[PDB]
Parts: C-alpha cells; sequence; structure tokens
C-alpha cells in the first residue's frame, strides 16, 4: 500500500539531498592540501561539483567556482611537532606577518560597488548629507586602548550607503595620522569609547589606507583582521 | 563585559536609497514611510514604499473580503455587542458546513454555508499573492527560489484547505475560522487517527521544525560572532570569501567534522525548512483515505 | 586532511586549563582540554546505555528505554535498578555539554571572533536541564522527568501534556510556539532570498547586497536589511526555546488544573462577566 511507499520514496530525496547539498558545499576549501600544500591521504567519499560560472557586478570580471584556489601570498608558521595535526608556532610577528587570530586575506584590492555604481563603502565627511539620528555620536570621543593611555579621537564615521549602518571610525594618533577601527569590536559610552581587542603602542602597527575617501575590500581584512589577532596576543599589558 | 552585536551602538540616516529600478514599473511604486527610530537598532531604519499592482490590489483586496467574514461571523454570535466581542472573542467559531451536504455549493447561508464564501476570498489572496512573489523576483531579475519556497508552505495549506477534503467529500473535516476552534481541531484530529507520533511526517516533519531551530539559529549565531570581518554582507564574500567566510566555517569543523561554504549554508536550511510544510504536507494528506488508523501501522509497517 | 586554507590558522596558546598540552588536532577535528572531558563523560555514558539496555532484555532501539526513578523513591539516592542509572548517567549526559561548550569556547578563542555560539547552545542548554533538573526536583520526585527511551519519551509528552487538558491552552506554551514557526518561515525567506539573489535567472548578472532589500520594500515593504535578519534569526529562535522551557518549569509547580481552565481570568472579569449572549452567557 501507497503508506510504506511514500516513507521510503523519501529517504531517497533525503540521502540524494544529503548529496546535492554537501556537493555544492565544497567549492571552496577542497580538495585537501596536506601537511605542506599536497594533496592527502584519504579524501572523504564525496566528488566535487561541475564549478559553476558567477556573473560579477557590472562586468568587473567573473568567478568560476570551484577552480585554481592558490594561496597568493606566504605564511610564517614552522612545526614545533612530529605527526600530523600538532600546532604550528609562529615565526617572529604573528600580526605584521598576518597570521593565527589575526590572519587576513587574498580577496581584490577594490571597494565594494552598490548597485547603482559608486564606490560602496563611504565616510560620513563625504555621505551625501548624513547626520547622526540618535544614540552617542562619538565625532570628538577620546578613544582609550585596554593597557591604559589615550591613543587618539573620533574624527568621522563610515557607513555603507543602501544599508545605512555604523561601520568604522577614523581616529586620528599621536602625529595626526589617521587609521581604521572596526565597529563591531568597540564600545562607546558616555564621554570615552574603549578598544576592547588592543592597546595605546600597538594602534601603531596598524595597518593604513590609500585614499582616505574609498576603501578596498582587501584591506577591511588585513585591519580587522589585525585588531582580532590581538584579543590574544596584547593581553599581557591589559 | 563587552558589544554584542545585538543593538548597533548607534544609527545614522540619509535620504532613502529607493532601489533599483530594473524593468520594474514605478509609476506604480508610491511614496516613502517615515523611519521608526527603533527599527533600526536592529536592521534598517527606513520604511517604504512599495509596489501598488494589478495584484497588489487585488491580492491584499480579496485578502480583506475574508477577514470581513470574520468579523461578520463574531459580529453575529456576539449579538451585535461591543462586550461580548471581546470576552468570548477566542471562542468565538465559524466551523465548517456538516457531511450532509458533502460536496454542494448549495450550503444555506447560516449553518456553514458561510465558510465557503469565506475560504474562497482565501484562495483568491494567497494563488493572488503567491503568484506576485514572482513578478517581483521577475522585474528584479532573481530566481524563482522565494516564489518557490513559498509554494512550500501552500503545501501544507491546500491539503488541509481543499486538498484532503476531497478524497473525503465531507466539507467539514476541514478546520473552522476561529481562535480556539481550530486549536481544538487539532486534538480532535491527533485523535479520530489515534496518536500522530507515530506518523514518519510528524516525526520528521517535526524533526525539521527542529534544525530550522538549530540551523538557523547557527548562522545568527555564526554570522554574527565575526561581523567584525565583514561577517555581516553575505553577498560580495561568495564572491570574494574572507577570514570572515574562512573563519567561519573554520570553527565547525574543528567541532562537528565539517561545513558548508557560504553559498551553501544558505542552500543549506533553505531545504531544511521548506521540508516542514511539505513533508507535513503529506504526512495528513494520507490520515483519512489510506490509513484509517495510525497506531496501526506502528506494528504493521504494511 | 585540511582545508586549503586551515595551515594558516592552526597556532598553539589558547586552552583555558592546562596550556600546550590537550591543545592539537586530530585529522579535521580538533581536541582542546574539554575535547577530553566531552569524552570521558559521553563515553560512560554509552557504557551505561548498553548495561541498562541489557538487563532490560532486548537490543532494538525502537524499544531500549532506560526509566527515570519512579514516582515513589523521591529525592534520595536510588538502587541501580529503575532509575538509579537514569539519574548517574542524566549526571554524565549533561557533563558532556558542558564541555561541549567549554570545547567550543577554546574554539572561540583560537578564532577569537564573537562568542555567538557557545551562548546559543546555552539556551538549548537550559532547554534541557530545567526539563530534568529544575522541573522535576520542584513539582516532587524525578520520576516525573522523561524517559531516555526512544519511543518511550515520545510517550512521556503525548502523557504528561493530556495531564491537563489539551496543551494548546498553555499560554506559555502557544506563544513560545509561535516564536517557533515563525522563526522557520524565517530562514524560509532568508535562504530562498540571498539565494534567489545569487544564481539568478539565467544569465544576467549576478545581483546585489542591494537588490535584496528592494525586493521586500517592493513586496511587504520593508526590509530588516542583511545584519538585520541576522539577529531577527539568532533571537527569534533562542526566544521561543527560552518561552517553552518556561511553559513547563510552570505547568505543575504553580499551576494545576487543566490549562483550558486558566481561560477565565479572562472570560469572567468585572465589566462583562455576566451579560447575556454568546458562548458563556
Ligand atoms: C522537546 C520535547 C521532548 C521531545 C519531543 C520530541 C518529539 C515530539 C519528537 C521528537 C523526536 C526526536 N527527538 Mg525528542 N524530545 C525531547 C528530547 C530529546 C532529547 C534530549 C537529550 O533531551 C533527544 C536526543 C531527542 C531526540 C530526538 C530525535 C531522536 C527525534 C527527532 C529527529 C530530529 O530531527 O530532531 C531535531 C534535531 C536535529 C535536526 C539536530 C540533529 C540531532 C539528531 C537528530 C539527533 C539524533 C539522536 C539519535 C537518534 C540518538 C542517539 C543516542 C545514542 C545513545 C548515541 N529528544 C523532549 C523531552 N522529540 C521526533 C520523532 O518523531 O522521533 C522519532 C518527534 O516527533
Ligand atoms: C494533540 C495534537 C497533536 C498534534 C497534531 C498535529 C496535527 C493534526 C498537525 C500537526 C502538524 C505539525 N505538528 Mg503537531 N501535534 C502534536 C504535537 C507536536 C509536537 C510536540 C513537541 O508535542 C511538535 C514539535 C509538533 C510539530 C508539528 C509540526 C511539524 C507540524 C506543523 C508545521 C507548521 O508549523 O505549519 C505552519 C505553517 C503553515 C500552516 C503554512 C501555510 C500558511 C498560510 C497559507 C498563510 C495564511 C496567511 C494569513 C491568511 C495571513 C495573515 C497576515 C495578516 C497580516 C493578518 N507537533 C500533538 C501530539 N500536528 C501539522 C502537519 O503538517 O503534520 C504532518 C498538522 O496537520
Ligand atoms: C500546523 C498545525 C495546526 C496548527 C497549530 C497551531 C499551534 C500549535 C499554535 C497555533 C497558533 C496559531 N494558529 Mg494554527 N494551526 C493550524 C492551522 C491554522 C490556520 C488555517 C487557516 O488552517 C490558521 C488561520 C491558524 C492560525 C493560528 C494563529 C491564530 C495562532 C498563531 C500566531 C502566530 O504565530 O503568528 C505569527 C505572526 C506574524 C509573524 C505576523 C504578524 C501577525 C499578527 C499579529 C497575527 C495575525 C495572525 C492570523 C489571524 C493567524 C495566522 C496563522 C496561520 C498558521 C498562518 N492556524 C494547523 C491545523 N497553531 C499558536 C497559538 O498561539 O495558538 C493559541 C500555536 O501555538
Ligand atoms: C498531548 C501533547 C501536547 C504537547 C505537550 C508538550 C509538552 C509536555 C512539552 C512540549 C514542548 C514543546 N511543544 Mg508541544 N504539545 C502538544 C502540541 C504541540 C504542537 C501542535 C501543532 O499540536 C506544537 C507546534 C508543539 C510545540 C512544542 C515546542 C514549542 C516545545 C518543544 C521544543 C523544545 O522545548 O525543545 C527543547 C530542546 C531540548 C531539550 C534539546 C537540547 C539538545 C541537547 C542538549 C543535545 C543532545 C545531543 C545528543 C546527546 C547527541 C546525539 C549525537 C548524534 C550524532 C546527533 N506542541 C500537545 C497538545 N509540548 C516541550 C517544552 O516546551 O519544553 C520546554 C515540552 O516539555
Ligand atoms: C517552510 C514554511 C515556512 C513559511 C514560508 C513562507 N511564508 C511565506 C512565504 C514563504 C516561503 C512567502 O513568500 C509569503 C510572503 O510573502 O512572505 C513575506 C509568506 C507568508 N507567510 C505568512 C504567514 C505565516 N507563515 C508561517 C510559517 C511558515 N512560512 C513556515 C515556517 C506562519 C506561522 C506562524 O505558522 C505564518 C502566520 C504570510 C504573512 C505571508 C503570505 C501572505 C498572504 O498569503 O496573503 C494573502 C493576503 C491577505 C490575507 C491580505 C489581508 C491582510 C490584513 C487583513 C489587512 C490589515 C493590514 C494592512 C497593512 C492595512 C493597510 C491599510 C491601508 C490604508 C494602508
Ligand atoms: C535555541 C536553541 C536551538 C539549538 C541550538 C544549538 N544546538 C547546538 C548548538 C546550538 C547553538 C551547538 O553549538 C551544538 C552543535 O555542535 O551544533 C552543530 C548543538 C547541538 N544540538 C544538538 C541537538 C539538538 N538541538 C536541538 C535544538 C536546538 N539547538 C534549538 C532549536 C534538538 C531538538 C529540539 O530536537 C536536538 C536533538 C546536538 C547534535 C549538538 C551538540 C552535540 C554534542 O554536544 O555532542 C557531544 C555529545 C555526546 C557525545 C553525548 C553522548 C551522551 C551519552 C552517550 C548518552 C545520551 C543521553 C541522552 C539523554 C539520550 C536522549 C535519547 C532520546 C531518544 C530521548
Ligand atoms: C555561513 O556560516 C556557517 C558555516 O560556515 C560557512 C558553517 O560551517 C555551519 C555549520 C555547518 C553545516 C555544514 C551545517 C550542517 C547541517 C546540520 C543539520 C548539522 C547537524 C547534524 C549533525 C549530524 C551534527 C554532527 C554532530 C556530532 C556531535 C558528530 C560527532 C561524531 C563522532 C564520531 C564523535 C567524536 C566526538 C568528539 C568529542 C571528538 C574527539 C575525538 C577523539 C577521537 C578523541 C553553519 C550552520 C553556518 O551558518
Ligand atoms: C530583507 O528582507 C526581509 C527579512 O530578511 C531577509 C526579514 O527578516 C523580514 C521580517 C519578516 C517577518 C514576517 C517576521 C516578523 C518581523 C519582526 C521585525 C517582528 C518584531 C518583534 C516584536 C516582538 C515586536 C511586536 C510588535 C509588532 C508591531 C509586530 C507586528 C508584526 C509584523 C510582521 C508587521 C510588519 C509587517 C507588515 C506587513 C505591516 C503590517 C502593519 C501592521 C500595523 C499590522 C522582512 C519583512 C524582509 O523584508
Ligand atoms: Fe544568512
Ligand atoms: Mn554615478
Amino acid at each position: 500500500d501507497l503508506a510504506s511507499l511514500a516513507i521510503y520514496s523519501f529517504w531517497i530525496f533525503l540521502a540524494g539531498l544529503i548529496y546535492y547539498l554537501q556537493t555544492e558545499n565544497m567549492r571552496e576549501g577542497y580538495p585537501l592540501e596536506n601537511e605542506d600544500g599536497t594533496p592527502a591521504a584519504n579524501q572523504g567519499p564525496f566528488p566535487l561539483p561541475k564549478p559553476k560560472t558567477f556573473i560579477l557586478p557590472h562586468g568587473r570580471g567573473t568567478l568560476t567556482v570551484p577552480g585554481p584556489e592558490s594561496e597568493d601570498r606566504p605564511i610564517a608558521l614552522a612545526r614545533t611537532a612530529v605527526s600530523e595535526g600538532f600546532p604550528h608556532a609562529p615565526t617572529g610577528d604573528p600580526m605584521k606577518d598576518g597570521v593565527g587570530p589575526a590572519s587576513w586575506v587574498a580577496r581584490r584590492d577594490l571597494p565594494e560597488l552598490d548597485g547603482h555604481g559608486h564606490n560602496k563603502i563611504k565616510p560620513m565627511k563625504a555621505a551625501a548629507g548624513f547626520h547622526v539620528s540618535a544614540g552617542k555620536n562619538p565625532i570628538g570621543l577620546p578613544v582609550r586602548g585596554c593597557d591604559l593611555e589615550i591613543a587618539g579621537k573620533v574624527v568621522d564615521i563610515w557607513v555603507d550607503i543602501p544599508e545605512q549602518m555604523a561601520r568604522f571610525l577614523e581616529v586620528e594618533l599621536k602625529d595626526g595620522s589617521t587609521r581604521l577601527l572596526p565597529m563591531q569590536m568597540v564600545k562607546v559610552q558616555s564621554n570615552r569609547v574603549h578598544v576592547n581587542a588592543l592597546s595605546s603602542d600597538l594602534f601603531a602597527g596598524i595597518p593604513t589606507i590609500k585614499s582616505p575617501t574609498e576603501v578596498t575590500l582587501l584591506e577591511e581584512d588585513k585591519i580587522c583582521g589585525y585588531v582580532a589577532g590581538g584579543l590574544m596576543y596584547a593581553a599581557p599589558k591589559r | 563585559a563587552e558589544y554584542q552585536n545585538i543593538f548597533s551602538q548607534v544609527q545614522v540616516r540619509g535620504p532613502a536609497d529607493l532601489g533599483m529600478t530594473e524593468d520594474v514599473n514605478l509609476a506604480n511604486r508610491s511614496g516613502v514611510g517615515p523611519f521608526s527610530t527603533l527599527l533600526g537598532w536592529f536592521g534598517n531604519a527606513q520604511l517604504g514604499p512599495i509596489y501598488l499592482g494589478s495584484l497588489g490590489v487585488l491580492s491584499l483586496f480579496s485578502g480583506l473580503m475574508w477577514f470581513f467574514t470574520i468579523g461578520i461571523w463574531f459580529w453575529y454570535q456576539a449579538g451585535w455587542n461591543p462586550a461580548v466581542f471581546l470576552r468570548d472573542l477566542f471562542f468565538f467559531s465559524l466551523e465548517p458546513p456538516a457531511p450532509e451536504y458533502g460536496l454542494s455549493f448549495a450550503a444555506p447561508l447560516k449553518e456553514g454555508g458561510l465558510w465557503l464564501i469565506a475560504s474562497f476570498f482565501m484562495f483568491v489572496a494567497v494563488w493572488s499573492w503567491w503568484g506576485r512573489t514572482y513578478l517581483r523576483a521577475q522585474a528584479l531579475g532573481m530566481g524563482k527560489h522565494t516564489a518557490w519556497a513559498f509554494l512550500s508552505a501552500i503545501w501544507l495549506w491546500m491539503v488541509l484547505g481543499f486538498i484532503r477534503p476531497i478524497l473525503m467529500g465531507s466539507w467539514s473535516e476541514a478546520v473552522p475560522y476561529g481562535i480556539f476552534s481550530h486549536l481544538d481541531w487539532t486534538n480532535n484530529f491527533s485523535l479520530v487517527h489515534g496518536n500522530l507520533f507515530y506518523n514518519p511526517f510528524h516525526g520528521l516533519s517535526i524533526a525539521f521544525l527542529y534544525g530550522s531551530a538549530l540551523l538557523f539559529a547557527m548562522h545568527g549565531a555564526t554570522i554574527l560572532a565575526v561581523s567584525r570581518f565583514g561577517g555581516e554582507r553575505e553577498l560580495e564574500q561568495i564572491a570574494d570569501r574572507g577570514t570572515a567566510a574562512e573563519r567561519a566555517a573554520l570553527f565547525w569543523r574543528w567541532t562537528m567534522g565539517f561545513n558548508a561554504t557560504m553559498e551553501g549554508i544558505h542552500r543549506w536550511a533553505i531545504w531544511m525548512a521548506v521540508l516542514v510544510t511539505l513533508t507535513g504536507g503529506i504526512g495528513i494528506l494520507l490520515s483519512g483515505t489510506v490509513v484509517d488508523n495510525w497506531y496501526v501501522w506502528g506494528q504493521n509497517h504494511g | 586532511a585540511l582545508l586549503s586554507f586551515e595551515r594558516k590558522y592552526r597556532v598553539p596558546g589558547g586552552t583555558l586549563v592546562g596550556g600546550n598540552l590537550f591543545d592539537f588536532w586530530v585529522g579535521p577535528f580538533y581536541v582542546g582540554f574539554f575535547g577530553v572531558a566531552t569524552f570521558f563523560f559521553a563515553a560512560l555514558g554509552i557504557i551505561l546505555i548498553a548495561w541498562s539496555a541489557v538487563l532490560q532484555g532486548t537490543w532494538n532501539p525502537q524499544l531500549i528505554s532506560v526509566y527515570p526513578p519512579a514516582l515513589e523513591y523521591g529525592l534520595g539516592g536510588a538502587p541501580l535498578a529503575k532509575g538509579g542509572l537514569w539519574q548517574i548517567i542524566t549526571i554524565c549526559a549533561t557533563g558532556a555539554f558542558v564541555s561541549w561548550a567549554l570545547r567550543e569556547v577554546e574554539i572561540c578563542r583560537k578564532l577569537g571572533i564573537g562568542y555567538h555560539i557557545p551562548f546559543a547552545f546555552a539556551f538549548a542548554i537550559l532547554a534541557y536541564l530545567t526539563l530534568v533538573l529544575f522541573r522535576p526536583v520542584m513539582m516532587g520526585a524525578w520520576g516525573y522527568a522523561f524517559p531516555y527511551g526512544i519511543w518511550t519519551h515520545l510517550d512521556w509528552v503525548s502523557n504528561t501534556g493530556y495531564t491537563y487538558g489539551n496543551f494548546h491552552y498553555n499560554p506559555a506554551h502557544m506563544i513560545a510556539i509561535s516564536f517557533f514557526f515563525t522563526n522557520a518561515l524565517a530562514l524560509a525567506l532568508h535562504g530562498a532570498l540571498v539565494l534567489s539573489a545569487a544564481n539568478p535567472e539565467k544569465g544576467k548578472e549576478m545581483r546585489t547586497p542591494d537588490h535584496e532589500d528592494t525586493f521586500f520594500r517592493d513586496l511587504v515593504g520593508y526590509s530588516i536589511g542583511t545584519l538585520g535578519i541576522h539577529r531577527l534569526g539568532l533571537l527569534l529562535s533562542l526566544s521561543a526555546v527560552f518561552f517553552s522551557a518556561l511553559c513547563m518549569i510552570i505547568t505543575g509547580t504553580i499551576w494545576f488544573d487543566q490549562w483550558v481552565d486558566w481561560w477565565q481570568w479572562w472570560v469572567k472579569l468585572p465589566w462583562w462577566a455576566n451579560i447575556p449572549g454568546g458562548i458563556n452567557g
């Protein structure tokens, strides 16, 4: 009777899907690259899909995935043990080198672009008429670090346009030079902001702009990443 | 402590990114809306406009001719009384038209025959609405991924709103409009069939209403944690994966055994859910014409 | 045994207890201190999933099901026959969730991202606790709890629930329920959207984080944006539970008579109690 069938003719649309799914889910990351960077031993009872053609925004090229997933750069980790798995100690400076918690990426040297056309990530001092409607406007807040010291004031706010939302803060350091901070990693209060991740002196190493009015996705990683990394190695001072 | 990105410490604003254009007909988009300075601490603070179309109308419109029948039968029982319409508002119940009639369009008004003229407007509101999720998906140029998953819900609905009750010939084996009236309709259904935990479509349909709970409730736990790294906007990650998308799947492989990409994760749960109104949709289409009882099948399996 | 970009992260330091000790991997699996805890405990669990499964007779999981200290006993210990196990195990089965999470932290320590997960878990974590540690020790004796059975617990609810008339009438349920349905509709549009605009009509250009929003504003008349929804998700979810781990920590410790009865706190209010007409006058 139809009863029996329907419940099995469906463990089909179920396992036959567990597939169709975990398939698509292997375009970025696999095949595995051993403890060196060479194809490894047992490579999952799963194949690799039929790479598809993406049609990027505004003819700014195209991406086909999966595909030549090259590690477009170097690394400063040199194994402290003999067998598979184990940790890989940093060479010198983990942050600058761009590793571990501070790790950054190999993404295009360009700024996101809204559907309209213009740069997509902009600075308030240049937004097309942007007043801060409510909240605690930091433009002028003496941002402090974690090891207790002054390091810079808020001089502007960076927003995403059609996603009108606070994304970044420019802050002039000890030498009148502009740095950029990850909204999503700071704390405004009554009068003083606070960066839980890093400290006074470590603001120095913060990678910086290459045009304080347009910032690329690429650069974003570098900084964001860096900032992160500091939650671990910039803690003997906080 | 710190900043659990649940509330953007700050809000801002500009005009209103009206949106795109493509081939859309804007001689039909209207005026914007105010700016709830609260709806902001979360998503956008912006509001409006919308597409008032050939279908914009028909949809909502006939969508009213429905709730103004569940506002016509409660302004009858309550005895045109403003106090009863409140007290015994819930209990109010317009059940279907008895087994006697059956498959007839000749049911007297008062007794059940006002349930018909009520359902009718309902259909013309969902398949006049579902039908619109397309056009919007089209004038924009987006896969029917949306319009599709809707059908999903319609499923469970169609089964319990016209489907099952045609192979039953009893307009009275459907659900009534009223707060509690249907709540019992369900309980009084787990029963005229036996026990419904014994149903791998409620032993599975159920299953799904759990992942779409754990899963979705993992994507936030996920996505958010790494906002600090371009976590948010998911789009320009598929087309360029960053420490964002990376560190992401990275936690799960070092945790559950594997992971998904950026594009993937979505196609993940997307089905996860649709499968609840689908398994359900089925789950019930059987009870009443292929299994006159279910504790039966718990022992039998044939 | 590694993803193309897993290399550039595997770094020492990151334990809450131990140090560089219980700090290393296992193929694509990580360990940590609670990597051993999520084991020593968990297993000591299946050690008792066999032992109490045998003194039961059969081995088919459609039946196996150690039971809770029967409604008698009380709050005291218990002979390893009925309950004695169900308990000792309840403790170890729980102890692996403690670790399951604490292990999920060293995993948020190394990547240092947000902690949005080892938290979201603690909601399901309690969803459990309450239904075994709390709710029961507050009504009377463990017993009330559920059977760690596969078809037995399904009858643990079918039961207790009806113990108070229909159950839908539980306001802490029905409203903990909606915050469960919707969540799915949530996922329901988030994927069918974000995706619908990633593999748009065959041909044309990939769409944008713009178009997205526009869709609904063109439909509903709004958009909780992007970063918006991705909270709506999390929360909408976490809630439903919190609202449920409640409609239970209640049914019995403060409310006994049938739930459906409570719905009179309303229908029998001063300014319209007597009044003729309707379905109660
Ligand atoms: C919430 C209120 C009730 C309850 C009510 C119900 C109801 C009602 C139903 C279930 C059903 C299920 N319940 Mg339950 N269940 C409860 C508590 C639990 C606990 C616990 C530790 O407290 C566990 C492990 C389970 C587990 C399960 C699954 C075996 C099954 C659902 C599949 C699914 O998609 O799940 C959702 C989870 C996911 C999508 C995540 C992945 C997790 C997987 C599914 C877990 C597999 C566990 C495996 C079968 C058991 C291994 C144990 C061995 C000793 C190692 N329940 C509480 C007490 N449960 C359904 C069924 O029909 O089952 C036959 C069903 O209809
Ligand atoms: C005594 C009662 C029985 C029982 C009887 C039933 C019965 C009977 C049914 C279910 C069904 C379901 N049950 Mg049950 N169920 C029980 C116990 C449980 C338990 C539990 C832990 O005990 C769980 C987890 C579940 C879970 C579930 C779900 C898996 C499933 C419903 C899916 C859904 O969300 O549809 C919700 C989504 C929709 C309805 C989508 C359709 C949307 C429509 C078209 C939109 C209308 C819009 C409106 C006009 C617009 C308003 C907006 C205006 C602005 C105002 N049941 C008990 C034991 N259950 C259903 C199923 O499918 O089962 C297989 C079902 O028929
Ligand atoms: C799927 C299995 C069962 C079932 C099981 C349950 C269970 C279990 C529960 C409900 C609950 C509800 N059910 Mg039901 N329900 C079924 C079939 C139906 C049908 C129908 C035409 O077939 C309708 C109209 C309803 C309607 C309703 C609501 C009155 C109420 C949920 C509020 C909510 O979550 O809003 C979400 C709303 C939004 C996101 C938008 C804004 C909405 C405004 C405030 C609400 C207008 C609501 C409109 C009148 C009801 C729409 C719900 C429909 C399911 C689509 N059910 C089937 C037969 N239903 C819940 C309750 O509280 O019951 C007492 C509850 O716990
Ligand atoms: C006659 C029966 C009653 C009834 C009685 C009850 C009762 C009694 C209870 C519920 C509860 C619930 N009911 Mg009910 N319910 C009824 C009808 C319905 C209907 C309907 C349409 O009729 C619906 C939608 C629901 C819906 C719901 C849910 C909102 C809620 C359970 C979710 C939860 O808390 O999970 C909580 C999640 C957990 C406990 C799991 C946590 C996961 C753990 C930590 C992980 C384990 C991992 C495992 C060991 C590993 C396996 C390894 C494998 C490799 C995977 N009920 C009927 C009317 N319902 C429950 C509730 O609210 O509980 C608080 C509850 O107790
Ligand atoms: C896997 C299935 C999941 C799912 C999916 C789902 N739901 C969907 C879709 C999908 C894919 C849609 O595309 C569709 C949608 O358009 O969503 C935005 C929808 C939808 N899901 C809805 C509800 C819903 N879905 C639920 C669940 C689920 N939906 C599942 C979890 C539930 C619960 C809690 O169980 C509910 C209540 C609807 C809101 C919407 C479909 C709308 C519809 O069918 O409309 C017909 C039209 C009417 C009834 C119009 C009358 C409206 C009011 C009476 C008028 C008052 C308000 C008005 C604003 C006044 C204006 C006055 C003027 C003067 C300005
Ligand atoms: C808002 C809360 C939502 C949620 C969240 C959630 N769940 C989570 C997480 C989060 C944030 C995790 O990080 C964790 C995870 O790793 O997910 C991939 C997890 C998880 N959610 C899980 C399950 C789960 N979540 C559920 C629900 C939910 N999870 C909610 C919807 C459900 C339901 C409702 O059915 C289930 C079954 C696990 C698969 C996983 C955690 C896995 C884990 O901790 O594994 C190590 C544990 C062991 C090896 C345990 C062995 C123990 C002994 C052998 C005995 C077993 C005793 C048990 C009492 C038996 C029960 C038998 C049943 C038949 C009754
Ligand atoms: Fe998402
Ligand atoms: Mn221009």
